[PDB]
């Protein structure tokens, strides 16, 4: 059974009441506990830095060259806070309401209110750390409006707000590393979770430079390992983003909360061939001043600027006349994918649609459009070699965010005691759709102002130490990891790792993507074991284990992805409704919007690994909305 | 496009490396340089050879771990971009492209094109921060920061830590990176309490890590993906002069763990 | 009939509750609206400046040579606030009570 | 400052001679009725400052008119006018409507009538009698 | 350039009593234009100097002060006012007894802004 462990009473005082009622570890005793933090992103760096500041022994891990190389430096959009600096009616309750309604009433209300309540402290800490947020001429902070909000509540540091936020978190982490409270292990990938006496009591990692398999023991484990959006091969995530840590924890006993909740970005630069696996995220405000179309004739080899207006199939205008050209990202992206799957060939591989700004340039001023999208057009011209001012720009949807992850309670703790999941690696506050500037806020909130309290609450009720790496559980986990690595290296098949990952991602994008139906999901559930068997019998992983083998890292990540995708498809099939990012074609309004079933599907689906990949056990966590009534 | 690649291949830190020649008959002009390297890696894997190892996460010119000396220029011939942002249309058919890692004493080479840039991390650890703990921050609008100062501090703060400044610097110096961080923290009020200490410490760390000195040549700014100006180095020089006037002495250097 | 449109519940949260329950115009859409502000005194100038900061198209009018000439300029006494900077027992509730009692109980309490 | 201003205005030093005072009407707590949203009976017409009745009741406290004006301008009207505007469509009314013509004709007729009376009494005479 | 709702607490930034008194001496300017009228050059030097000194003497006016003076001075040049021969009739006829120290403060600010390479913005065109 799942105990959310949420507090009672008014929602405004729930976090303060919980913080008072939590147990505490004395500053003297904090040196006696060890916390492993797998991940150095916003959540990971903030958590490791704050726990080092507290006085704990922190073991922070990342697979990158440096902690700063972690994902969420690529976050271009700002970070939200309920400070009401623009005098436009924003408040903590308004941010909480907007996040509950944006997620389509699929998240716990208490966590959302706590996030909206600590966003202000997030901004205060970020400003104090030296994050160069945008300022106005009087010296004070500047706000701009983000998607999903009618207020200007977003704080931004130019077009690279995520980079500056992670730089501040990384500077705090570097301060703690210099102080000796945090031990950083870059280029080290956790490969297993060691659960001793029912508690997550350590991890098994591999140093991907020397290939050394190491075992670390700790009193607490935190999994700030980001999202699993690379299960779809084509996505906006970094190349190394994976689900190895959360899937190993899931196999160890952690319940997967709503694994099928995946977000997309409507405006992404398409790929130039089968080699490419990453779609660069362009700002989705490009749809405000552009038109989406494809040529009516599939074999139109003329230049797009030479195609007459009558010979252009301006879909999203003829289709969906209501809210034309400003259709929600889901409907527009589903139409784009359907158009590209029918076969148009406007891109290199045929995957793309013309978002043109020619009529916007003629109607508006080219100087004004430059002042709006100068960096975006420069980046698009750098990547593609085509000037958006003359040539129509090509875009294609790609998987962006995963609102799913390991189920966590109010204390950010998974179903395994001592295993805490923060950031994108858990389900937490986003429900069925993540609002803009909300994942940065959630990661920084978890790292700075939530996990330091809840992990102390957990640690005060347990004895420090008592578990060493010589225990049998560490030996079993290490043997499992070594056997898996040796088997992966010993297959010597005919296909590469990226071939299997591409097949898996194509299947997940076609069947478990933006448009999902029962027949397609069942077809995917049939195909995923076949692809997994073909991987484990016919994959080529060259090199040695005790070497810098990037193919080995990719092989392990894809091996975990092939198992995670089956669970994702099972969860998508189980949820017979449409909510937020999760869309079912048989449950939709005539306008094409999501149609929730609040009577039968108003819960959080936490999936338990039963040892059978095709039959995980479903645990429903009921959702009760006392303040934001579903509508 | 038919493209010849002379790529550095090094087995590990101790094994000496050599240039190996790889011919790619079909190269897409729209293909990025890292995607071309990936295609070559798949071809090598199919042929049974060892794929070329290079660092890459974001493929957006933001994270910073893409680090290649292409044809003698860090991050490729085109300026103000990274290796991931470099696309093969910048080259011509029949071209020979020489691919190299960063050559610096403080950036040890671990594999074919992968270097160890933890010296940047230790430079940051030696005071490249603001010593503010969580929960003690005042209100965000308490201290006014002028828009020009914020813009300059964002110009300096936009440093992806790629290490191309060290690579293209003839002395192998980290003065552009250190200067960018020092200027970022110095231009804001929150960095005022430690700045004259911080710069000295950071500069000392750059000396301890094994970087060269700044002859004011300027290749660092020429190859910087983020167009970080030499005015950051001038700001760091002013800060160090003022700290020497104040008698500021460096702390114990950050020792590798 | 006159509808005061005052909120319900405790008087301390009435303004916050009303601010949450009242509709908003998106920052992008504010450029589509025009607000005429007749007057450039304290209220008029503050309102016109704040609505221009929001993003609306404001048309401000005054009968004098300059907006700065309104007779709000002629005010000599200070301006009250419930900040309790003198540690003398002042509060928002005390200021509200003093203003209600000074007006001889002839105004709405919520305002 | 008060004695210097009184000596400038009157020419008499209050340090030797008694000063002279006389009551005069200073403020108007009345005005157009507004609701909690600072909106009058007419939709879309908002009255702020001393022009509305609002917060002063039957007697304005000291330093409250400045407080009320700044409050209405800065922290109340930006919310309530946004609340009104979000429920209506922007634009749609131009100055060529018949209502504008009728109001302009009324104003022009009033001005022409005022200029055309050419009576024997000044405006300030009537204002003085009324006051 | 402070918007509504973004202001911090009123007591956050300490302003010394002498600086506040001088800023109130400069800020007490009724905008009558008698300084332009009695100035033999027809210059707005006293008015511009009073506003520049009022904003420069407070910590809130610091972040944009060296730009402001230049812009303001440029505007006085664009509007058609004369130059300051330091005659001093403006202070003689000023109703609020605004001193020539305001003009000296403006001169110091403009010299410092020229040292910083501060360039005037596009002048405010009449509507
Ligand atoms: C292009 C882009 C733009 C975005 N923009 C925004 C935005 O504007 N606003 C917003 O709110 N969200 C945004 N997001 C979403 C969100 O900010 C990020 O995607 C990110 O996932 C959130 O940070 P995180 O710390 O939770 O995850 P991450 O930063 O991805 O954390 C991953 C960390 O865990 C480590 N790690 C992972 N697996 C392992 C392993 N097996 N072993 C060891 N270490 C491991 C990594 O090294 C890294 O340090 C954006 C995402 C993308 C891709
Ligand atoms: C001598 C004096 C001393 C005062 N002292 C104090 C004090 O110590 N404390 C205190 O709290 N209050 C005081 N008050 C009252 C306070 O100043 C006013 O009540 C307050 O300024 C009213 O706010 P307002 O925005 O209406 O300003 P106002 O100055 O009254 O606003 C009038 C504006 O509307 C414009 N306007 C008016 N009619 C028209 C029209 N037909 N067409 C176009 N534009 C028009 C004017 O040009 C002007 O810009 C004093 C008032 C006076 C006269
Ligand atoms: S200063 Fe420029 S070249 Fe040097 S590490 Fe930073 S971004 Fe790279
Ligand atoms: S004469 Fe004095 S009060 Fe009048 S405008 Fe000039 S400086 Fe201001
Ligand atoms: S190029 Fe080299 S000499 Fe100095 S200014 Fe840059 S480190
Ligand atoms: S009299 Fe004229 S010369 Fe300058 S000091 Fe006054 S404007
Ligand atoms: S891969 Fe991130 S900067 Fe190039």
């Amino acid at each position: 059974v799942l105990d959310s462990k949420v507090p009672t009473g008014p929602i405004e005082q729930r976090w303060d009441k919980h913080r008072f009622e939590m147990k505490l570890v004395n500053p003297a005793n904090r040196r006696k506990y060890t916390i492993i933090v797998v991940g150095s992103g916003l959540a990971g760096a903030s958590a490791a830095a704050t726990l080092g500041e507290a006085g704990y022994n922190v073991l922070c891990f990342c697979y990158q060259d440096s902690p700063r190389r972690a994902h969420s430096i690529a976050a271009q959009g700002g970070i939200n806070a309920a400070k009401n600096y623009r005098n436009d009616g924003d408040s903590i309750y308004r941010l909480f309401y907007d996040t509950v309604k944006g997620g389509d009433f699929r998240a716990r209300e208490s966590n959302v209110y706590r996030l909206a309540q600590v966003s202000v402290n997030i901004i205060d800490q970020c400003v104090a750390q030296g994050v160069p947020f945008a300022r106005e001429y009087g010296g004070l902070l500047d706000n701009r409006s983000f998607g999903g909000a009618q207020v200007a509540r977003t704080f931004y540091a130019r077009g690279q707000t995520g980079q500056q936020l992670l730089l501040g978190a990384y500077q705090a982490l570097s301060r703690q590393i210099a102080a000796g409270t945090v031990k950083m292990f870059p280029r080290t990938e956790m490969l297993d979770l060691v659960v001793v006496d029912g508690r997550a009591r350590g991890i098994i990692t591999r140093d991907m430079v020397t290939g050394k398999i190491t075992r670390y023991a700790a009193d607490a484990v935190v999994l700030a390992t980001g999202g699993y959006g690379n299960v779809f091969y084509l996505s906006t995530n970094a190349k190394g983003c994976n689900a190895t840590a959360i899937w190993r924890a899931h196999r160890r006993g952690a319940f997967f909360g709503n694994p099928c909740f995946t977000q997309i970005h409507p405006t992404c630069i398409p790929v130039s061939g089968e080699y490419q696996s990453k779609l660069t995220l362009m700002s989705e405000s490009l749809r405000n001043d552009g038109r989406i179309w494809v040529p009516k004739k599939k074999g139109d080899t003329r230049r797009p600027q030479d195609i007459p207006e009558s010979e252009r199939d301006y879909y999203l205008e003829e289709r969906y006349p209501s809210f034309g050209n400003l259709v929600p990202r889901d409907i527009a992206s589903r139409a784009a994918k359907q158009v590209c799957d029918e076969g148009r060939g406007v891109g290199p591989g045929g995957l793309g649609v013309y978002l043109d700004f020619a009529d916007a340039i003629k109607r508006l001023g080219r100087q004004k459009i430059a002042e709006r999208y100068g960096n975006l057009f420069d980046m698009y011209k750098q990547i593609t070699g085509e000037d958006p001012y003359e040539t129509p720009m090509r875009i294609y949807p790609a998987v962006h965010y995963t609102m799913g992850g390991l189920w966590v309670d109010y204390n950010l703790q998974s179903t395994i005691p001592g295993l805490f999941v923060i950031g994108e690696a858990n389900f937490s506050d986003h429900g069925a759709n993540r609002l803009g500037a909300s994942a940065l806020m959630q990661g920084l909130a978890d790292g700075y102002f939530i996990l330091p309290y809840t992990i102390a609450n957990f640690l005060a009720q347990v004895k420090p130490g008592g578990v060493s790496i010589d225990r049998p559980e560490f030996a079993e986990a290490e043997a499992e990891i070594n056997q898996r690595i040796q088997r992966l290296l010993s297959i010597r098949g005919k296909r590469t790792v990226d071939s299997f990952h591409r097949e898996l991602g194509k299947l997940m994008w076609d069947k478990c993507g933006m448009a999902r139906n029962a027949a397609g999901l069942r077809e995917a559930l049939q195909r995923i074991p076949e692809i997994r068997a073909e991987f484990w019998e016919n994959v080529n992983v060259p090199g040695e284990a005790n070497d810098l083998n990037q193919a080995l890292e990719k092989a392990g990540r894809v091996a975990d992805f092939l198992e995670l995708a089956e669970l994702m498809c099972l969860d998508a099939l189980h949820r017979e409704e449409s909510c937020g990012g999760h869309f079912r074609e048989e449950y939709q309004t005539p306008d094409g919007e999501a149609l929730r079933n609040d009577e039968q599907f108003s819960y959080v689906a936490a999936w338990e690994f039963t040892g059978d990949l095709a039959k995980p056990r479903l645990h429903k966590e009921p959702l009760v909305f006392e303040y934001v009534k579903p509508t | 496009m038919k493209i010849t690649l002379k790529i550095w291949r090094q087995k590990n830190r101790n094994t000496p490396g050599e240039f190996k020649t790889y011919v790619m008959d079909n190269v897409n002009p729209d293909m990025s340089f890292l995607e071309m390297l990936d295609v070559l890696n798949e071809d090598l894997m199919s042929r049974g050879e060892e794929p070329v190892a290079f660092d890459h996460d974001c493929r957006e010119g933001i994270c910073g771990m893409c680090s290649l000396m292409i044809n003698g220029v860090a991050h490729g011939p085109k300026n103000a971009i990274t290796t991931c942002q470099l696309h093969m249309r910048s080259f011509k058919d029949g071209d020979t492209i020489t691919v190299e890692p960063w050559r610096a004493s403080a950036f040890p080479i671990l594999k074919d094109l992968v270097v160890d840039r933890s010296a940047f991390d230790r430079i940051i650890q030696a005071g490249g921060y603001i010593s503010v703990s969580t929960g003690s921050a005042p209100d965000a609008n308490t201290i006014p920061v002028s828009k020009v100062a914020a813009d300059r501090a964002m110009d300096a703060a936009a440093c992806i830590g790629c290490g191309a400044c060290v690579a293209a610097c003839p002395n192998g110096s980290a003065m552009l990176f250190t200067a960018a961080k020092v200027t970022h923290l110095a231009l804001l009020p929150q960095g005022q309490p430690e700045r004259y200490q911080r710069v000295v410490n950071m500069v000392a760390q750059a000396d301890f890590e094994g970087f060269g000195n700044c002859t004011n040549i300027g290749e660092c700014a020429a190859v910087c993906p983020k167009e970080i100006s030499l005015e950051t180095i001038a700001q760091l020089n002013r800060d160090l002069v003022m700290a020497a006037l104040r008698g500021i002495e460096p702390n114990t250097p950050i020792v590798p763990a």
